[PDB]
């Protein structure tokens, strides 16, 4: 008999359901997010970072270092191979 | 004029002149009016705050 009031109800429920929680799901993790490789940590020195950044790295990723620590096992074991035989 | 032997005219005419203050304006909503202008003023405030804090977010 009168007019009820609708385009203002929004306030209880935010509009739409489904994205609902997906808004609170990618709205709070743009705050602690890296702008540009924040804190690369590129740099280290702990007796066997340089290995890891010159050959453990991903720009590289071949089967170099398996083959240099073949070739390392055969210098060690060469001593004890003259031991024993 | 056009009627001769009335004896009526006079008497409605006379009902009628005492009769013209038929009824006065019935203005009596002055609170629930307001009461529903009250809600309705809620409803739009926290509503646009809403909007325009998502916004900004």
């Amino acid at each position: 008999v009168s007019t009820l009031i609708p385009p203002k109800v929004v306030s209880s429920k935010n509009i739409g359901s489904a994205p609902n929680a997906k808004r609170i799901a990618n709205v709070v993790h743009f705050y602690k997010s890296l702008p540009q490789g924040p804190a690369p940590a590129i740099k280290a020195n702990t007796r066997l970072a340089r290995y890891k950044a010159k050959y453990f790295d991903g720009d590289n990723a071949s089967g170099k270092p398996l083959w240099h620590f073949a070739l390392g096992i055969i210098a060690f074991g060469y001593s004890m191979e003259y031991y024993f035989h | 004029s056009v009627l001769k032997n009335t004896s009526v005219i006079d008497k409605i005419e006379s009902y009628v002149k005492q009769y013209k203050p038929v009824k006065i304006d019935a203005s009596k909503q002055l609170q629930v009016i307001e009461s529903f202008e009250k809600h309705a003023m809620t409803n739009a405030k926290e509503t646009e705050s809403l909007v325009s804090k998502e916004l900004k977010d």
